[PDB]
């Protein structure tokens, strides 16, 4: 007996199903580490990360909500992106879109 | 991508199909539904989801909620579901999916710059409890009840006076006015009960016009057929509730005479089992009638090994009885019956008894209404197994039936369900957040009208709020004007119209009671059973349809020694 | 710990009993508050041990005798009452004429 | 039928001829009269008398009392009688026989649906005490005094500042306004004293116009003939009282010079014995004059074995004196005299000293005014036997003489006797209920303006209010608006007319002082003796009509170690 | 006549040339000037100077001060001098020579009948502290801070909610209104910060119009260039301050990008060292810019042997990070650097960092802002010796530089210096009195708006205020209406004009912020250094003009184990 | 003494630990609040002695074992945190999984 214990049924949860995704190779050209959150508009991340910003337009990291991907200086890796939903309007970040798309 | 169910539960709390143990009891609840879109759950913290342009939108205050409880496991009479809860203007705005509509799908609860966040992942959220049997013996009772998870207190009293020690009555206009004024200082919603023991209607109308939301008929002030009829006549014309503590002595008649005096009119019977007061030994037979809304006080819940032993002296002090006077001790003993005490637990499990209350400091424990209600559910599962209504391998239905006993049912009985009693849109945001391991025992957060009013708090000078010693301390929602804005003082329709709030210069929000005469047993959520119940005059045995109703006393109970320092 | 108001209130009783305990140990005849605190604290520990209400109602009358307290004290305490968390929840223990 | 006297006493408390021991002292009181009709006593509880149609009538609120104290043993300056007490609108309605005129005879206090009940059978009820020597060093003093049974506090101060540490003065309009506002937060009736040490009348009139009900002349601010004359001149024109702490140093003159400066005008002399301040060593000779209302502060009451030893260092800290400065220590010593300390007790027993007060935290104990007054009575009975005025085999007269010292006499001296000071119809219902075994030490209930403000309270979560730990806790009468309605802020007639209450937005009830200039020694109830008293300049011996006045120091006192934990 | 210097110091406190040790540190202050006339010092007490016609005059209230602090040793940013302090109408009237002009020379602070006295001889008096980094997690923080000597608290929060646990934000109009109302109950001056993380200006303007005096940009809500620009644009038009907690993750850019986004606009950078949050690992380089007002939170002050060890878990709980999530632990570690922690102390000693704050219960200790500031000064004197600016054999300049960090500089940064922040005529009388042996640790008296609000208080029932137990208790200045009159609620100019105070029915005095956009680094008193500072991306080494900046961790600190029970 | 609110708050923790201490001595298996109070009070004294934060983070995991507490208690306490005045000022001690 453990007070308030969970009895989680085994299996897996499929995240962000039925949505467009794309893979991109990213490389940190900066001298300091960069960490990106799950819902940040990838196309507007720190300018030191080199990748096809055009392909990442309207996309975010396809990872469980609240988690992140870290890039140490000089680190190169391929990430999977998932398209934004809702109104597909981007406001904030580096202020590059500030509107629909 | 993909994530395992266990890892998922650790991050966002359980989802559909997962089961959770309630505290250290044998009760397990299973998540029935989850209103989220997997991958779009909102989470707050460093580098999380709720951030500008991401999980937080660009809308003005008018278009977003003031507060959001993220990933909450709701336990209410209507369901056990996983969802985000939005609170706006001190009231429940919506139960759904929170976030930013600009980039997220299915958002029903918009989060903006004006939104505060309470992380409920891994926690259970319930409506605040409602105790309708309060003896206002001391103001300290309000903090004790609030800490237990009770946010509304209905009762009567003027302080530690003999009349209040024994009865839930705030006698007359002067005392009523005084107590309504004092109520502004307390962090719980309050409604008062006047002394209904009189055979002159005008003496009752004055009290209702002064502010009481109900009338208490108590045997200590004379629970005679004439007084009962008078109170009910006034209740019928002023839309207020009557609470009854019948004639234990059978002085004016037996239970059948009292029932006849009531004449099919709506009435709330306090401690229907009898130990707390009532026709000896059959007051319990009242739960068979359609116009009776029956409740239990808590010292007899549940039946345990030490229950009987502690009752005699408790009875005496509560009613100013003299142990040297033979007649006083004989009538105290006729109220304590193992037979009816054991049956009461079963009647609750069957839904024949619809409410639980305390009877604070007058044969009841103010901080143990919720705790004892769950102990009964546990003892009943252990003894009787699954209820006929259960579906699936969980105790979901029994949990819904029991939570209704101290939330929605007391609200319906007293005509305040339009304001509080459950987690439904439009109702006051009185919410209680619990960690599964401490469910029903010690809350993580108690929210009153949209503001946290009390919570466990560690070292004030510490670098974080968690270091020891951690104990309950009043928060901003319990302070001065913020408190007034987050609590309600319930008045009768007559008092409201008479301008009582303006005259007494009451500072808190005002709410009016209504629908006290139209509620009947059939309206009690999950507890509408009207059994063909009988009590043997000689043996005191309780039978329903001829079958003997009984249970065994517990030697050890959950939610007890594992949690309390004393 | 998440101490509720009632748990913190009982800490006051426990501490009052520590005072009495030390004085009884010195050989002093206890006064009114000291006697009430000592017997009360005794019952609370009894409940923690798992003793029944019935047993404590009896045992409580054998903590202090008339020769260990000041004159008039036994008469100032017709009974002592205290509640504690027994294995089966909170229960009330009433000890009649605890000092004889 | 018939009932034995002992059984009767156990049920309704003592009656005519029965005697009761006050706490653990040697003082015994005998019931002088009983206003009941045997067999018609009202009692509340399960199956008792106060029930609909029986001891409770059918009258409307306007025709019955709000509260009744049943079977109370009243101890007041006018008598020691058994009776029911009716309270209506926060004031004493009647002292007589309570019940229902419909079926009971001789009912003078009608009980109806609007009536709350306080069971006083077996208890002693007295008026709330009045301490007129308060140093407002900290607000916590109010709760300490209230718990002891004192309901009115008159004094001055602004908090823990040097000026307040030494004197009872709230200096000027700004501080006076601030303290009047802060007073609304305290559960006791309050009146303030301004700084009367000035030789410019207008500087005094401003303070009176701002709200003070009196002026304190203190030697620390210069108790010179000029300042004294100025204060008395303003007092005479504004109907306020002057409290004096004379020139101990004899710097401006001797006691005869101060008396000459007073010029037969009414004045209240604080700590007339001298230890607390005053012309060394003969300030005590002031009690011989008709215009002097003399009081004692409590550390010298009564004369005990440890009295002298504790005084030197107490004196120093209270007056900011330097023990390294020879002149400072010499003047501290000239104030402490075994001779005058011993005589003071006797002078109280004779009625030459008319009041007792504390001198809170400035050479006095705020929670020990009542307690010490009774210890003096005990020590005096033990040493001097019965008073010449005693009749019967009891101490009734000595009890009436001493209770007057902290109730009616302080009220008369400060012009507030029309509102408080005794249990008489029309006066504010400030009452204190005591159990005989704890009389003067620890009250059972303290009532302020008709509402219980503080009382001993057991476990808040308990099934009854009696389980341990039992300690004093604030009740509804001490809460927010209820408190404002149950307490009084006393103002000068000038302040009242100037609209000070409206300007400062004071929330509590307002009362005005009057009759401060017309009271004289002859008006002090049971304490109007003007003895031909002399003090030997060299030996400090006190003599009345040539006979030496003295007493012996106590080694042990009642109301001490048997009741306190520390 | 003549008097020796030692005897003089014992009676009136030290004078010109005398040195005093601050608590148990190695810091010594030397009295620079004394505004008295030898022989004419005012002293209060039995037979002292402040008496009618002597040190006290005949003037009306309008022509004398309400309160005088006699013989005080003032320690402020402008000087360390001996003088009397006059307070009138709750504000600082004058710093000079008190007394009666009728018989004394050079009197600039007249004492009359309306004057209260606080004896400050032998005590140090300072302005009340100002903490601009408060997380309103619980109301109890106000008493803790007040007791430490902090009288003004600026921050944000709604209680123990996740958003407030991590950020100083009171989200939106509803919560802002609620917190402004609750503020009336607290004994400290209060100003609120709203959530500035939005890219829609109107959502920010609403919050300012509702009452916040600043906007907090926090990375937990998204510290992106767009959000930063938006907040600064609104700040520029509404004259409010912006507090920043930058993007530690370097997610939107590096420190140079954030600085570029700021674009030379005024901004207050919280915990500029970085442990509390900010671009890893070079946020500290911000102190080089003219538009940046840099502060430190207190857990890293000063660098000690146990500093690093306690930080990791503290970081996690404060930001709702998951220790099982690798990325969460990696970003927590990148914030804790021995290199920047050691450099921070030196930068404070050099005046590159201008303020100290707490970061209450979210990586900071509310009662240790003052205490830790002095510990840094001590450790810096011990390690680096005298500052280049020191004159004479004392630490006067270092003391002035450090006291400015928690008094005048925070006031200037937040636009409230016209009301509080220093002991200057016209400013609110928020003063703290200290005994030299307890300087910076435990105050003797805390004055709010001219009234003592909290102070150490002994046994309430004692004959004097000094007997044990002595602990901090609320005084009259912290009570009801007196409190409202002695505290300030700061509002934005827009809120003030919109009638927010009238609408919410705020009871306390209102003050408006102004001058938040025009302050720059050069305006920080004694702390205006803009060093050419660099941080090595790999080694984290901090260098100024190429030279390595560092210090050694303390094993033992003053103002620690000698004063605290736990 | 001039006790600040935080010093008085810690007196509550100390007293709670005295209760637990006496019960452990009787041979009882400690409950949730008793366990938290005992380990916490242990750390506070460690700081008074002058032990480092690092040492206490370790030592704190050896005050109570799984066999000295009630079932479920070890799981109800994933960690314990308390602050005390070390020779170098106030520091936070976090003991992960104190009971094993
Ligand atoms: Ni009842
Ligand atoms: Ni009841
Ligand atoms: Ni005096
Ligand atoms: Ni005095
Ligand atoms: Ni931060
Ligand atoms: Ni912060």
């Amino acid at each position: 007996m453990i007070p308030g214990e969970y009895h989680v049924k085994p299996g897996q949860i499929a995240l962000n199903t039925g949505r467009a995704t794309c893979r991109v190779v990213v490389e940190n050209h900066g001298d300091r580490p960069i960490q990106v959150g799950s819902h940040y508009h990838f196309a507007e991340v720190n300018p030191a990360l080199k990748f096809d910003r055009q392909q990442a337009a309207g996309y975010r990291l396809n990872i469980p909500a609240g988690t992140a991907v870290r890039f140490e200086p000089g680190q190169k890796r391929e990430v999977e992106l998932v398209a934004f939903a809702g109104h597909r309007a981007v406001f904030g970040f580096r202020g590059e879109v500030m509107g629909p798309l | 991508s993909n994530i395992s169910r266990q890892a998922y539960a650790d991050m966002f709390g359980p989802t559909v199909g997962d089961k959770v143990r309630l505290a250290d009891t044998e009760l397990w609840i299973e998540v029935e539904d989850d209103l989220t879109t997997y991958g779009e759950e909102v989470k707050f913290g460093g580098g999380k989801v709720i951030r500008d342009g991401m999980g937080q939108g660009q809308m003005l205050a008018a278009d977003c909620v003031d507060l959001v409880l993220t990933n909450a496991l709701i336990v209410d009479h209507w369901g056990i579901v996983k969802a985000d809860i939005g609170v706006k203007d001190g009231r429940i705005f919506a139960i759904g999916k929170a976030g930013n509509p600009d980039i997220q799908p299915n958002v029903t609860i918009p989060i903006g710059a004006a939104t505060e966040v309470i992380a409920a992942e891994g926690k259970i959220v319930t409506a605040g409890g409602i105790d309708t049997h309060i003896h206002w013996i001391c103001p300290q009772q309000a903090e004790e009840a609030l800490v237990s998870g009770v946010t509304t207190m209905v009762g009567g009293g003027t302080g530690p006076a003999a009349g209040t020690h024994a009865t839930t009555c705030t006698p007359g206009p002067w005392y009523i006015s005084r107590m309504l004024q004092a109520a502004d200082s307390l962090p719980v919603n309050i409604g008062l009960l006047g002394k209904g023991n009189v055979s002159q209607p005008d003496a009752l109308r004055e009290q209702v016009a002064a502010g009481v939301i109900g009338l208490k008929i108590h045997e200590d002030w004379g629970a005679t057929p004439a007084a009962i009829d008078c109170a009910l006549t006034v209740a019928d014309e002023m839309d207020i509730q009557v609470a009854l503590h019948s004639d234990t002595l059978n002085e004016s008649g037996f239970v059948e005479d009292t029932l006849a005096a009531i004449g099919g009119r709506t009435i709330h019977t306090f401690h229907t089992e009898g130990a707390g007061g009532g026709h000896a030994p059959d007051i319990i037979t009242a739960c068979a009638h359609p116009n009776i809304l029956p409740s239990s006080t808590n010292p007899t819940l549940p039946y345990t090994l030490n229950t009987i032993d502690e009752h005699l002296d408790m009875l005496m002090v509560a009613h100013h009885l003299d142990p040297d006077i033979a007649e006083d001790v004989a009538f105290a003993e006729s109220r304590i019956r193992r037979e009816t005490i054991a049956a009461e637990d079963v009647l609750h499990d069957l839904g024949a008894f619809s409410l639980t209350s305390s009877d604070s400091q007058a044969m009841g424990r103010v901080g143990e209404v919720i705790l004892r209600t769950w102990q009964v559910a546990h003892r009943m599962k252990v003894q009787r197994g699954a209820l006929a209504e259960e579906t699936g391998d969980n105790d979901n239905f029994r949990v819904k039936r029991y939570i209704a006993k101290y939330t929605i049912n007391p609200a319906l009985t007293h005509g305040i369900a339009h304001e509080v009693g459950s987690i439904e849109v439009g109702k006051l945001a009185d919410l209680v957040v619990w960690s599964p391991a401490f469910f029903g025992v010690k809350p993580a957060t108690v929210i009153k009208g949209g503001m946290i009013a009390i919570a466990p708090m560690g070292d004030i000078n510490a670098s974080i709020p968690t270091p020891q010693p951690v104990h309950y301390r009043p928060m901003f929602g319990a302070l001065g004007s913020a408190r007034h804005h987050c609590r309600l003082t319930f008045l009768s329709q007559a008092a409201a119209a008479n301008g009582v709030a303006e005259r007494l210069n009451l500072r808190s929000a005002i709410a009016v009671v209504k629908g006290c005469r139209t509620v009947q047993k059939a309206d009690m959520v999950h507890n509408s059973l009207q059994p063909n119940i009988t009590v043997d005059a000689q043996t005191y045995e309780v039978r329903v349809d001829g079958e003997l109703i009984t249970s065994e006393p517990a030697d050890v109970l959950p939610m007890a020694q594992r949690y309390f320092l004393f | 710990m998440e101490l509720t108001p009632r748990e913190k209130d009982k800490l006051l009783l426990f501490t009052a009993a520590l005072v009495a305990e030390r004085r009884l140990a010195r050989g002093l005849k206890l006064n009114y508050p000291e006697s009430v605190a000592l017997i009360s604290a005794f019952i609370m520990e009894g409940a923690r041990d798992g003793k029944s209400v019935a047993s404590l109602m009896e045992e409580g009358r054998h903590v202090l005798t008339r020769e260990q307290v000041m004159e008039g004290v036994p008469e100032m305490i017709p009974d002592i009452q205290v509640e504690a968390t027994f294995p089966d929840g909170s229960k009330l223990v009433t000890v009649h004429n605890p000092i004889i």
